[PDB]
RNA sequence: CGCUGAAAGCAUCUAAGCGGGAAGCCCGCCCCAAGAUGAGGCCUCCCACGGCAGCCGGUAAGGACCCGGGAAGACCA
RNA sequence: CGAUGUCGGCUCGUCGCAUCCUGGGGCUGAAGAAGGUCCCAAGGGUUGGGCUGUUCGCCCAUUAAAGCGGCACGCGAGCUG
RNA sequence: AAGUCUGGGCUAAGUGGUAAAGGAUGUGGCGCCGCGAAGACAGCCAGCUGGUCGAGUGGCGCCGCGCCGAAAAUGAUCGGGGCUUAAGCCCAGCGCCGAAGCUGCGGGUCUGGG
């Protein structure tokens, strides 16, 4: 269920 | 089936029995019978009332005759009671005795464009530990690819009341023939000088 | 090894009227009208009623027995008529009439009051037993059964409402 | 009543009938009482 | 040579009896009636079918155990608002939407074929009002 | 779970037929609803206009506009 | 891969039925009461707390019961983080 | 678009129109023994024999087609309607429909021969 994120998490420009 | 045309007085509580009950105060009679709905001429039963007297200075043509083919004075409102009918040519409270059930309409009172947690009851959002701009929100609305769509009569925010609501099996605490008056023990949908509809109830 | 085939004794004096898909018997207990395949051909002879089948394949085999047996039973009916004989068992377990109706009192907090049909007749010998009496066998037979069903015959106990002949077969308490 | 894929004669004294598109083995014992499913 | 097309005509009106009848083998010809295929002239794209009147349409017949089994539906936009009716029960309670529902499955979909289901005129019971038109009787 | 009952002289709730049997199913209760274009029904009102299934024009019964408001309401209604 | 935002919680549901409860059954090594076991049934219901980010799990106090799953391990242009 | 075509047969589950071990007096067709007008199986009256009944009966196997076994998540459905001596399945036919394939007619271009 706690699988690894695959994106990671938006920072700004 | 019978029933009477009224209009919402106000509530009280009176004493009966070392007990405080709750009463909303109708006023319902009288009603002359206007039409009779046949069943060889209409295809079902039931009686058209009339309510409240009208000034003729504001009753058109088309309403005129109507009135005039039952040989009645111009009325207010028309309303009809189903599977009903009436031996005489005028129905007052007195069809129902202390003790009877009855079953009132009314309309309800209108609260405008109501938000999700006054018309469906939801819990909103928290209101702090990060709660963002989400306090009176309904939350999610659907799923996601699947369906990918939101249902038909999902419950969201829109205009709430102002709509027929009937409440049933209420105990008859009194009538006053004299007054036109019906004691009915508890609520009745609508506002004080709102119309209402007193049946004789469905339930056993 | 054979039903349909096997010949109606009629007695004197009964009659069987012959319609399509229906035989209809008179007696002297009354009537009764028995619906029968159109299929099976019904026989009047002398003193005697016979079914006849068309083919010897399944169905028709089938039906044949039935529609003589079905014929038979309402001969005997409207003649010698139909009963079945219930028997009461248990201490506070009795019956009574009341009119036409039946009381049983069989160990509920109530009494049950079983209602009689048209064509079916209710009767109290001793209160512990039961007889229904008419001139429709399935019919007697139905009533019976739903007289019986208000307090079935206990597993344990020599107890309940029990049709005559019917053995007590009973399980041990522990 | 057991419910099972092999419905089976338990003892001499069972009896497969079929009603109603089923077979059931009914009998005198009624732990023998058999529908399939 | 180009083929020919007709002008419009005065469309027949013709009375079934649907009696003892096999709900889809009477629901075929019914079709066929509508779109005009029995016509010589027939032509794809308007209504020069006849108007076809059917009486006794609660007294259809049909094989099998479809009485029971056969399951009409309908679907509300609701959850959960998928309705199953048994050809039994629409007998009982809408006798006339069985013959309509079979015929109408049969016709073309599209503004043509909605208006030809629209010129079916389907009846419980052995009487019909159109007495007017003065249908023909069809053996079928 | 039965009644009656053959095929299969017995038996069998079934193959003809008939009963009993769920908070479940259909109806019943409350609400929406004829755009139900399959556009339903009943009561009442107006009426046969002037100019060359169309058109322009003044009207009838009635409607709207405007206004005082409203436990109706975002505007609209 | 010129982006299909990723656990848990919150909110809002909806569906399945291999049914936790309530309803109807058959068998019981079913005396009664209470259970067991299978069948029918998805209408409704399915609590509040301690611990941990937890889902899960243990635990406290209750309950008719404290069901299991699907919906992008439902739901971040709804919130949290 | 063209057969509610013709002839023989099976299936009663809507099987056809989603699956296995395995289970079954489902139905039809083959075969094999056993018992029996010296009276058999069933029913009923005694002790595997006996009595009245008067016909068949009882088990084994092969083949066709069906039955159960068969629970999953938005609304269902064989594509749909609808189909039961068929509009299903097996065997045998005759006819039609059907493509930009083939033919008829006209044309273009290239290549080869006149
Ligand atoms: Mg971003
Ligand atoms: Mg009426
Ligand atoms: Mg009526
Ligand atoms: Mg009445
Ligand atoms: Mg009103
Ligand atoms: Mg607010
Ligand atoms: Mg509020
Ligand atoms: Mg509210
Ligand atoms: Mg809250
Ligand atoms: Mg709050
Ligand atoms: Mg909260
Ligand atoms: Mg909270
Ligand atoms: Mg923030
Ligand atoms: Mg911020
Ligand atoms: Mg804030
Ligand atoms: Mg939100
Ligand atoms: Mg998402
Ligand atoms: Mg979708
Ligand atoms: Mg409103
Ligand atoms: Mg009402
Ligand atoms: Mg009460
Ligand atoms: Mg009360
Ligand atoms: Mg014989
Ligand atoms: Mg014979
Ligand atoms: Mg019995
Ligand atoms: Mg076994
Ligand atoms: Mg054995
Ligand atoms: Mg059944
Ligand atoms: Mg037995
Ligand atoms: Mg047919
Ligand atoms: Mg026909
Ligand atoms: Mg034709
Ligand atoms: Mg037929
Ligand atoms: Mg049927
Ligand atoms: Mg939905
Ligand atoms: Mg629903
Ligand atoms: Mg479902
Ligand atoms: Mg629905
Ligand atoms: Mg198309
Ligand atoms: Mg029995
Ligand atoms: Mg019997
Ligand atoms: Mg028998
Ligand atoms: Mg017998
Ligand atoms: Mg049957
Ligand atoms: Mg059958
Ligand atoms: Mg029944
Ligand atoms: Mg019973
Ligand atoms: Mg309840
Ligand atoms: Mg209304
Ligand atoms: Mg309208
Ligand atoms: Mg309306
Ligand atoms: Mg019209
Ligand atoms: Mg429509
Ligand atoms: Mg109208
Ligand atoms: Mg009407
Ligand atoms: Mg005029
Ligand atoms: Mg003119
Ligand atoms: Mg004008
Ligand atoms: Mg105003
Ligand atoms: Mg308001
Ligand atoms: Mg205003
Ligand atoms: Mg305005
Ligand atoms: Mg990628
Ligand atoms: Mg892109
Ligand atoms: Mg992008
Ligand atoms: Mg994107
Ligand atoms: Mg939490
Ligand atoms: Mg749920
Ligand atoms: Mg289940
Ligand atoms: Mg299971
Ligand atoms: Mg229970
Ligand atoms: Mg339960
Ligand atoms: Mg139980
Ligand atoms: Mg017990
Ligand atoms: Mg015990
Ligand atoms: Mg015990
Ligand atoms: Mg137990
Ligand atoms: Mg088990
Ligand atoms: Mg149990
Ligand atoms: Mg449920
Ligand atoms: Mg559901
Ligand atoms: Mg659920
Ligand atoms: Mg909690
Ligand atoms: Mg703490
Ligand atoms: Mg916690
Ligand atoms: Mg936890
Ligand atoms: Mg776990
Ligand atoms: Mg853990
Ligand atoms: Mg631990
Ligand atoms: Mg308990
Ligand atoms: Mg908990
Ligand atoms: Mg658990
Ligand atoms: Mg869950
Ligand atoms: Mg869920
Ligand atoms: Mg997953
Ligand atoms: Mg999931
Ligand atoms: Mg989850
Ligand atoms: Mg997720
Ligand atoms: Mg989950
Ligand atoms: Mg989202
Ligand atoms: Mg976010
Ligand atoms: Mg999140
Ligand atoms: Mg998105
Ligand atoms: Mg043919
Ligand atoms: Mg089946
Ligand atoms: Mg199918
Ligand atoms: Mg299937
Ligand atoms: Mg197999
Ligand atoms: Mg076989
Ligand atoms: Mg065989
Ligand atoms: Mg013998
Ligand atoms: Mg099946
Ligand atoms: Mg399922
Ligand atoms: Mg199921
Ligand atoms: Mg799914
Ligand atoms: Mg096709
Ligand atoms: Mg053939
Ligand atoms: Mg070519
Ligand atoms: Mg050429
Ligand atoms: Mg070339
Ligand atoms: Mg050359
Ligand atoms: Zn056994």
């Amino acid at each position: 269920v706690d699988k690894p994120p695959y994106l990671p998490r938006p920072r700004p420009p | 089936m019978k029933g009477i045309l009224g209009v919402k007085v106000g509530m009280t509580r009176i004493f009966r029995d070392d007990r405080a009950v709750p009463v909303t105060v109708i006023l319902a009679g009288p009603c002359p019978v206007v039409q009779r709905r046949t069943p060889e001429k209409d295809g079902y039963t039931a009686v058209q009332l009339g309510f409240l007297p009208q000034n003729p200075k504001r009753v058109n043509r088309p309403l005129k005759g109507h009135f005039a083919k039952a040989g009645v004075e111009p009325v207010r409102i028309l309303r009809e009671i189903r599977d009903f009918n009436p031996e005489g040519d005028t129905v007052t409270v007195e069809i129902f005795k202390p003790g009877e059930r009855v079953d009132v309409t009314g309309t309800s009172k209108g609260r405008g464009f109501a938000g999700v947690m006054k018309r469906w009851n939801f819990a909103g959002g928290p209101d702090s530990h990060g709660a963002h701009k989400i306090h009176r929100h309904p939350g999610s609305i659907g799923n996601r690819k699947t369906p990918g769509r939101v249902y038909k009569g999902k419950k969201m925010a829109g205009h709430y009341g102002a709509e027929r609501v009937t409440v049933m099996n209420l105990e008859v605490v009194d009538v006053i023939p004299e007054e036109n008056l019906l004691l009915v023990k508890g609520a009745v949908p609508g506002p004080n000088g709102g119309l209402v509809i007193v049946r004789e109830t469905k339930k056993a | 090894s054979r039903i349909g085939r096997l010949p109606i004794p009629v007695p004197k004096g009964v009659s069987v009227e012959v319609a399509p898909g229906r035989v209809k018997v008179k007696g002297p207990k009354g009537e009764l009208e028995v619906p029968v395949s159109p299929e099976m051909r019904v026989v009047v002879e002398e003193g005697v009623v016979r079914v006849e089948r068309p083919s010897d394949e399944r169905r028709h085999k089938s039906l044949h027995g039935l529609t003589r047996t079905l014929i038979a039973n309402a001969v005997k009916g409207v003649s010698e008529g139909y009963s079945k004989e219930l028997l009461i068992k248990g201490i506070g377990y009795r019956a009574r009439l009341v009119g036409r109706a039946l009381e049983l009192t069989v160990g509920f907090s109530h009494p049950v009051v079983v209602e009689p049909p048209e064509g079916i007749t209710f009767e109290v010998p001793e209160p512990t037993r039961v007889r229904v009496s008419g001139i429709d066998k399935q019919k007697v037979g139905q009533v019976a059964a739903n007289i019986r069903a208000i307090r079935k015959p206990s597993a344990y106990h020599e107890k309940g409402i029990y049709y005559a002949g019917e053995p007590v077969r009973l399980k041990p308490g522990k | 009543m057991k419910v099972r894929a092999s419905v089976k004669r338990i003892c001499d004294k069972c009896k497969v009938i079929r009603r109603h598109g089923r077979v059931y083995v009914i009998c005198e014992n009624p732990k023998h009482k058999q529908r399939q499913g | 040579m180009k083929t020919y097309v007709p002008k419009q005509v005065e469309p027949r009106w013709v009375l079934i009896d649907a009696e003892g009848k096999t709900l889809g083998r009477l629901a075929t010809k019914i079709a066929t009636l509508l779109r005009g295929k029995h016509r010589p002239d027939w032509t794809p794209n308007v209504a020069m079918g006849d108007f076809v009147v059917v009486v006794n349409a609660d007294k259809i017949r049909v094989t099998g155990k479809k009485l029971e089994q056969k399951i009409y539906t309908r679907y509300s936009g609701y959850p959960g608002g998928l309705k199953k009716i048994p050809l039994e029960k629409m007998l009982a309670t809408h006798p006339e939407r069985v013959l309509e529902h079979a015929v109408k499955g049969m016709l073309p979909k599209g503004p043509l074929g909605r208006r030809l289901f629209k010129r079916l005129k389907v009846y419980a019971g052995p009487d019909h009002p159109h007495q007017a038109q003065r249908p023909e009787k069809l053996e079928v």
